[PDB]
DNA sequence: TGCATCCGTGAGTCGAGGGTAATAAGTTCTCCGAACAAAAAAATTCCAGTCCCGAAGGACTGGAAGGCTCAATCGATCAAATC
């Protein structure tokens, strides 16, 4: 019954994708792409988690400045809650 | 143990006194037997009130005649079955019917009291021929459930009742005719499993919704001693139908709501063009807009840049 | 329609153009890029096509205007 | 390997789509009679009475 | 005119499993030809080497342009009053 009157109640009642993007999609100049490997930064949510002052010690912005503000991006924006895996 | 207990779907209504009640899905083996288990009660156990005897002045038998009437006394005797009834708070109620006039004789001609509920006021019992003869009949309303007709009522009512008193098949319970059946349910591997479909059509005096709830109630009775993006966010703040959120924005090098967002309200109303009024004007665009204290923007900078 | 095509040969009067108005026109669907006209139903065009005829806005002859008409309206407009 | 969705995209390629049904010898012209399929789950065909 | 001859026919599929076996020579003698060998290009792969607007980037020079303390003295705020 315990079975039975429990169907009854049938009746009873009812009538980012840019961001985990990787490095080397950018197409990148050859003398940054040998400073951001230097500066060992994996996705670009990692290099967003620095900021544009964590970029200028390296030897050999406006290009980064360029290609930012054309695809939905900028700099200086900080994450909570990462990694998400 | 982790049964399937369904979802009612849809009802298929026709008119008021009409529908199809489907389902999906059961397992198999509880299909078959609902539809069943159902149809044993609308049948037999459904209480209502129905017309049951007959009185009618001048009359021995219904094998007789009557002048000034169209039909036979059987034909009369049919249409009280077709009629339709609802005593609300007695448990027997006697009705008369008394006509003149060249014509029919429709349900309006009963003498009622407000306890006393006729559905269906232009089913006629009678035809009167010409404008001489009359009907003067009393007809008696009982309560009970399922059918039992004339036959073997008088097999149970061994009153020795005098002449000129008649006996119809009582209709108590509201169901005029129900059917089911089972086509095949999916779920999206297994396609083994069953549909419910219901086909249903009662008598007026109900909902033909009500009963399946009412019904499938009193099977459950039996069982419980064994059941224990927006336009203007594309524009700059001159063009917000606002003016103390337009000017002050600007220099600041954001000139629109895109660093607005991620920047924080304890520095940039800190800068000398903003401040503790300021709020009132960027939390409220905030609650509209839905964007947070630091967000990251999916696609803010087209092509276009430009000023005022 | 979906079972018979009798009401639709009661208009065409013939068991083989009713596939031929509909094999003209079920293909303006498939590569044509189009939409019926009726609504749609979910259905596959070899009868979108015969819900078109049978609703009584197609023959044979209806489908040659506007046939005719998108001709004239790249003819003139390459000059 | 006979995936997810590969069921459910045969499933609405299958609603409206004819079919035909042959029996050797075709001894007249109702021997080759078209049909419309309902998808069962077996491994044998299931006809219908009157035909 | 038979009489006598011969050509050309006979429901449709699933299948269910694969193909044999008879005896048959030798001598030298010699051009036609192979793939392995074994060089001899030629084609790429590599490796440093000079040029040139830019190349991460620092600095510079240059006009512009900037924030908020006071104090004589104005005018009006405050607060009793008062028509």
């Amino acid at each position: 019954a315990t079975i039975l009157a429990e169907q009854l109640e049938a009746f009873v009642d009812l009538r980012d994708p840019i961001l985990l993007r990787p490095v080397d999609d950018l197409e990148l100049t050859v003398r940054s792409a040998n400073c951001l490997k230097a500066e060992a930064i994996h996705y670009i949510g990692d290099l967003v988690q620095r900021t544009e002052v964590e970029l200028l010690k390296t030897p050999n912005l406006t290009e980064i400045k360029d290609v930012l503000a054309s695809r939905g991006l900028s700099l200086g924006m900080r994450l909570e809650n990462w990694p998400p895996a | 143990t982790e049964f399937l207990k369904p979802r009612l779907v849809d009802i298929e209504q026709v008119s008021s006194t009409h529908a199809k009640v489907t389902l999906e899905p059961l397992e198999r083996g509880f299909g078959h037997t609902l539809g069943n288990a159902l149809r044993r009660i609308l049948l037999s156990s459904m209480p209502g009130c129905a017309v049951t005897e007959v009185e009618i002045d001048g009359v021995l038998h219904e094998y007789s005649t009557k002048e000034g009437v169209q039909e036979d006394i059987l034909e009369i005797l049919l249409n009280l079955k077709g009629l339709a009834v609802r005593v609300q708070g007695k448990d027997e109620v006697i009705l008369t019917l008394n006509k003149s006039g060249i014509g029919p004789v429709t349900a309006a001609d009963i003498t009622h009291d407000g306890d006393v509920e006729i559905v269906k006021p232009q089913h006629v019992i009678c035809h009167l021929t010409d404008e001489n003869a009359s009907i003067s009949m009393r007809i008696k309303v009982q309560r009970g459930r399922g059918y039992v007709p004339a036959s073997t009522r008088i097999h149970s009512e061994e009153d020795e009742r005098p002449i000129g008193r008649l006996l119809v098949d009582a209709c108590y319970s509201p169901v005029e005719r129900i059917a089911y059946n089972v086509e095949a349910a999916r779920v999206e591997q297994r396609t083994d499993l069953d549909k419910l479909v219901i086909e249903m059509e009662t008598n007026g005096t109900i909902d033909p919704e009500e009963a399946i709830r009412r019904a499938a109630t009193i099977l459950a009775e039996q069982l419980e001693a064994f059941v224990d993006f927006d336009p203007i966010l594309l524009r700059p703040v001159d063009d917000l139908e606002l003016v103390r959120s337009a000017n002050c924005l600007k220099a600041e090098a954001i000139h629109y709501i895109g660093d607005l967002v991620q920047r924080t309200e304890v520095e940039l109303l800190k800068t000398p063009n903003l401040g503790k009024k300021s709020l009132t004007e960027i939390k409220d665009v905030l609650a509209s807009r839905g964007l947070s204290l630091g967000m990251r923007l999916e696609n803010w900078p087209p092509a276009s840049i430009a000023d005022e | 329609a979906r079972v018979t095509v009798q009401d639709a040969v009661e208009k065409i009067g013939n068991r083989f153009d009713l596939v031929l108005v509909a094999a003209r026109r079920a293909r303006q669907m498939q590569v044509g890029g189009k939409d019926p006209l009726v609504p749609e139903e979910n259905d596959k065009t070899t009868v979108i096509a015969l819900r078109e005829i049978e609703e009584g806005l197609i023959n044979n002859q209806i489908l040659d205007v506007r046939e005719r008409q998108e001709q004239q309206e790249q003819e003139a407009a390459e000059l | 390997r006979e995936e997810a969705v590969v069921w459910d995209i045969l499933d609405e390629v299958i609603r409206e789509h004819p079919v035909l049904l042959n029996r050797a010898p075709t001894l007249h012209r109702l021997g080759i009679q078209a049909f419309e399929p309902v998808l069962i789950e077996g491994k044998a065909i299931q006809l219908h009475p009157l035909v």
